[PDB]
RNA sequence: GCUAGCGGCGAGCGACGCGGGAGGAGCCCGCCCCGAAGGCGCGCUGUGGGGCCGCGAGGGGGCCCGAGGGCCCCGCCCGAGAGGGUGCAAGCCCCGUACGGCGAGUAGCGCUGCUUGAGCGUGCAGCGCGAAGGGAGGCGCGGCCCUUCCAAGGCUAAAUACGCCCCGGGACCGAUAGCGGACCAAGUAGCGCGAGCGAACGGUGAAAAGGACGCCCUGCGGCCGCUCAAAAGACCUGAACCCGGCCGGCCGCCGGCCCGCCGGCCCCGUCUCGAAACACGGACCGAGGAGCCACGCGCCGCGGCGAGCCCGAGGGAGCCCCCGCGGCGGAGCGAGCGCGAGACGCCCCGGGCCCGCCAUGCCCCUGCGGGCG
């Protein structure tokens, strides 16, 4: 009953997708503290976005 | 057109109470329209068919002139004297060829009283409408 | 569709659907139930030709902190508002106002309200009797709809100085909206903080 | 319209659209939302979030007049003043003539700040007022009155 | 722009502003899809008998008596299903079923202005079918004062060019092609003139007249207006109607008129302006394809590609 | 309103209060005051009072047809050109139509049972026990209030529902359909001891003109013909299957060709991994025969209008016209008390911030309050 025959052809039919720009570059996971300093950072001269 | 809601348009509902009408209703239906002569005495267009009358066809084949001997109303028609189908042996008793009375005109009329009575309750009527209501 | 995103319906089963009473109302009489509404009407307000068919009703604020803001129309006025006029309810009825014991005004301004309404009609109301006076009859011209429809006036801007105005207003009006709402609870939490109090030493 | 349907252009085709394998057959699922614990816990776990279980206080009847408060935005309220009085308005400014909008008159109880005033002073009257909202309407100069 | 107005004589008696409606978009769409609406609304409910092939009382006969399994009578005739003669219809028609539906007010507004609209083109009433060729101008304002006789209404409309257009519908009346003949539908004739009349009783006098429909300017319908959702009706304004037209197209609530659009000469006359014609840049000239003939075989077509072999 | 609620909190179930309408009308007894004043053979164990009937327009000629209601020319009446009939398709041949006239075994409570969305009870009931100023306010209990009303007696129109039956209309069905039943005799003929079941069957023609005559035949019957436009002759049209004559061939299909030769062809439908299958269904032919409708949902396309939008019910001597609320959207989030979004931006997408919820630390008024990080 269990077969996986035709699961690659199936897998290839359009596809071989990778995963996005968004997933690559992500503040997720990331050490909270490298997070905290570099909304600081941002948050100075050009790059600030505060009113 | 109709804006009474009484009086029905279906054609069924019509083909019914004419095919099946009280004796009454099927006097005025087989009426006939009275000659040009006839109409100028009386000052009636149409009066109901009789058994005295006489009448000119005007359409239907064989188009002549007869008193009608007998009117059966079950049938809607009427029968002319001297208009009837070629009696096929010589000596034989005529079958009458039955005629619509819309075919036909009326020469002269059975008078009568209760025909002549009815003839003057139109003129009256017929004046009042004259009257324009 | 077939599974998905769907949200769940939440239309009731149809129940006496073969046999029962019946539980589908059809509407294909509705334009022939407004000729016969209609003809009604017609026929009443021939049999009280001179009379409006629509009794006075009162104008009523409409209930609930939703609509109290507007005004509808009521059952009958209250026999206050009918006094302060000066008819009494039977002498009212025949004059067309309808009465209601029941309701009670609640206010001193509902009165007032009521108290003009009744005025008003009574000014517009003309008695026909002496007998029979067909002339004055045959031109009376019967009211038609409700009488003296209510009207709903909307809001309008009103001019206010500031300086005056910030004198009611405490500074900080925030802080004494949420003191006051949450009064009750600080209060009862700093009672139950001193029996806690009380019962250390 | 009938006539331009799916189901009449499959006339002809036997299965209409329904399988060879597996038949069109009556509810051969279950009927209705059933085994959603079971079989469709699958659909209703990856789609359906929170359909199952209890998670709130019950208030046997809800009064909903007392419930509803109907709020404004602090960038609405010079809008309902009508146009040609709100555009001279503006320009005349003036603390004795500045305009009162009753926004509970409007149909509002709340006054919430979502958007900015117009610098020329207005006085709100509402039931309540966002701290946001008094802090916003205070800076344009305009006071916050209560309305009964 | 004035509507020229010709009395019963014929003769240019007054001129009448043009109505607004008439600078209404011509939207066929609009008015199509507010028609079809509007004659379901008409449509009479029709189903059958819910106990109908459910009055008998039949059982399966059941497996084993070589006789298929359907419900079978005392007698053991096939009963209560699709297939079976006497049987109930396999999904019987009921009463429940939406006849009408719903349109917005703003939809069916801009449907039958567009279609009053419709009539004042001159082509757009040519191609419904009425005959305009002897009609002075469109819309035909006619100034006809109470009109309670025929012969009166029929020499009116002699003399402002419908004559012929009458004489279609009159000489146009036969029996229908179906069931419909038997169902109180027998005769069919091609429609006519619309006379929209404003305090002018001119209903008696044309109402007998063939093909031609009458309709106060406080009811225009967009059935008549655009009669088989095909708009452009000859219609004979009388003068109150026209005169009114402005008032009873202000008199809806505040409802504003479509604001006027575009037409295809007119998108043509713009495509030909100087600035857009300055604008086009010619393209490259095209390719060259040839079908391949062998280039070996002759010399000269040898030569193109190897002139020196 | 559609959701407050209820439910192995599962499947499902499910009100009301606002608000807009139609329609509106209020009262009476006991108790108590009199005490026969009364409905007086009674009663003081309390009577009495407080729709029919009508008239009804205007057409000829020509040709042809079995017969126009057809055609071809010319006209007349329309407040009537809604229809039906009449020998074919009739505004004018007939009928009609439009236009007329004349408050106690109670409330409650205990226990049970039924029930309801009603949840420590939504209403009812049994039994037990039973008040007095009581009832209610949607979380029980005991206090204290505050609003609101008066149960255990009775009446009451209107707006609403609906079959037989009659009337009218239909984007309905057209005789295997439409009611079981279109047929002078259908719930009939028939069937079952009975309860009960339950058919079949429309059409000659304009007019029955429903068949003149003669020939024969032992006779039947046949034959001619007749009537009629036609046999349309027991009946309109008269298909398929099937069959008989006479004539013509040797033959399933597909292709080439003159045409009977060569070549190729398994029996369909259907389940099935796989059917020509020793799988199943199928003698043949005709007619009927199966994703329709309602409501809810998801999404798409279009059309109107746009912080708006909306034929709701309804109401307007109003007909497809006009006027016409909720609702839905515009603010979210948190179990809730409650609190409450602007900072960027063609678009998209991430980031950053803001709002709520969960914390944390500071500062201070109108303080378990506010503000700020």
């Amino acid at each position: 009953n269990h077969t996986s025959k035709n699961q690659n052809r199936k897998d290839h039919r359009n596809g071989i997708k990778k995963p996005k720009k968004s997933a690559y570059t992500s503040h997720k996971g990331m050490c909270p503290k490298y997070l905290r300093n570099l909304r600081r950072s941002r948050a100075n001269d050009p790059r600030q976005s505060l009113r | 057109m109709k804006l009474n809601s009484a009086v029905t348009a279906s054609r069924r509902k019509c083909r019914k109470a004419y095919f099946t009408a009280n004796a009454e209703t099927r006097a005025k239906m087989m009426s006939s329209r009275l000659s040009k002569e006839l109409r100028a005495e009386h000052k009636i267009k149409t009066m109901p068919i009789r058994r005295g009358d006489i009448v000119e066809i005007f359409t239907g084949g064989h188009k002549g002139t007869g008193k009608v001997v007998e009117v059966r109303r079950r049938d809607y028609k009427i029968c002319v004297e001297g208009i009837n189908q070629k009696a096929r042996n010589p000596e034989a008793k005529p079958v009458p060829y039955p005629i619509h009375p819309s075919n036909c005109i009326i020469k002269e009329l059975y008078m009568n009283g209760s025909r002549y009575r009815a003839i003057k309750r139109r003129q009256e009527r017929n004046a009042e409408r004259l009257a324009r209501i | 569709a077939m599974g998905r995103n769907v949200a769940f319906s939440n239309m009731r089963r149809y129940k006496c659907t073969n046999k029962g009473p019946n539980l589908i109302k059809n509407w294909f009489n509705q334009p022939a139930r407004k000729i016969r509404r209609r003809q009604t009407r017609l026929q009443k307000a021939k049999a009280i030709f001179p009379c409006p068919l629509q009794k006075l009703r009162p104008s009523v604020t409409r209930c609930s902190q939703k609509f109290n803001l507007t005004q509808r129309i009521g059952r009958g006025f209250t026999l206050r508002e009918l006094q302060g006029v000066g008819l009494s309810a039977g002498k009212a009825r025949q004059i067309g106002i309808a009465v209601d014991p029941r309701r009670k005004n609640k206010s001193e301004e509902s009165v007032a309200r009521n108290v003009a309404r009744l005025k008003e009609y009574l000014s517009k109301v003309t008695i026909f009797s002496k007998q029979a006076k067909p002339e004055e009859i045959q031109q009376a011209i019967q009211h038609q709809g409700v009488v003296m429809p209510v009207v709903n006036p909307k809001p309008v801007i009103t001019t206010g100085s500031i300086a005056e105005a910030k004198k009611e207003v405490p500074e900080n009006l925030f802080m004494y909206l949420r003191n006051a709402r949450t009064a009750r609870n600080r209060a009862r939490l700093a009672k139950r903080d001193a029996e806690r109090e009380a019962a250390a030493k | 319209p009938t006539r331009i349907r799916k189901s009449r252009k499959r006339r002809g085709h036997r299965q209409m659209g329904y399988g060879r394998v597996g038949g069109h057959r009556k509810h051969p699922s279950g009927r209705g939302k059933a085994g959603g614990l079971q079989h469709k816990r699958t659909s209703f776990d990856k789609y359906h979030p929170g359909y199952f279980g209890k998670l709130g206080m019950r208030n046997y009847h809800v009064r909903r007049n007392i419930e509803y408060n109907p709020t404004i935005n602090i960038d609405k309220i010079w809008s309902l003043i009508p146009e040609e009085q709100r555009d001279g308005f503006l320009q005349r400014k003036s603390t004795t003539e500045a305009p009162v909008v009753d926004v509970t008159r409007f149909g509002f109880f709340k006054v919430l700040g979502r958007g900015s005033l117009p610098q020329c002073p207005i006085i709100i009257k509402a039931r309540y007022f966002s701290s946001d909202a008094e802090k916003k309407l205070r800076e344009v100069g305009g006071v916050p009155l209560l309305v009964p | 722009p004035t509507v020229k107005v010709f009395g019963p004589t014929g003769t240019q008696v007054a001129e009448l502003p043009r109505p607004k409606v008439f600078n209404v978009p011509l939207r066929p769409d609009i008015i199509n899809f507010v028609h079809t609406q509007l004659r379901k609304c008409l449509r009479t409910p029709y189903a059958v008998s819910r106990y109908a092939g459910v009055q008998c009382t039949a059982h399966s006969w059941g497996p084993g008596r070589a006789v298929a399994r359907l419900p079978r009578k005392h007698g053991g005739i096939g009963a209560y299903a699709n297939f079976a003669r006497g049987g109930h219809m396999a999904h019987p028609t009921t009463v429940i079923r939406r006849w009408c539906r719903k349109v917005n007010l703003n939809q069916r507004r801009y449907a039958v202005a567009s279609a009053l609209a419709a009539s004042a083109n001159a082509a757009l009433v040519e191609a419904r079918g009425h005959r305009i060729a002897d009609v002075p101008s469109i819309p035909l304002v006619v100034d006809t004062d109470n009109v309670t006789k025929t012969k009166d209404a029929l020499a009116i409309i002699k003399a402002v060019g419908v004559l012929r257009d009458v004489e279609r519908c009159k000489d146009s009346r036969h029996i229908r092609a179906g069931r419909g003949k038997m169902r109180n539908r027998r005769y069919i004739t091609r429609k006519g003139p619309l006379v929209i009349y404003n305090t002018e009783d001119v209903a008696r006098g044309f109402r007998n007249l063939p093909g031609v429909d009458l309709c106060h300017v406080s009811s225009i319908r967009l059935l008549e207006l655009a009669p088989g959702s095909h708009p452009g009706r000859l219609i004979l304004w009388t003068k109150s109607a026209f005169a009114s037209l402005d008032d009873v197209y202000a008199a809806k609530q505040n409802y504003t008129l479509p604001r006027s659009c575009i037409t295809q000469t007119d998108i043509e006359r713009i495509l030909q302006s100087d600035a857009v014609q300055k604008t086009f840049v010619p393209k490259r000239d095209p390719l060259v394809i040839e079908r391949k003939v062998d280039p070996f075989s002759s010399k000269e077509a040898l030569a193109r590609l190897d002139p020196s072999g």
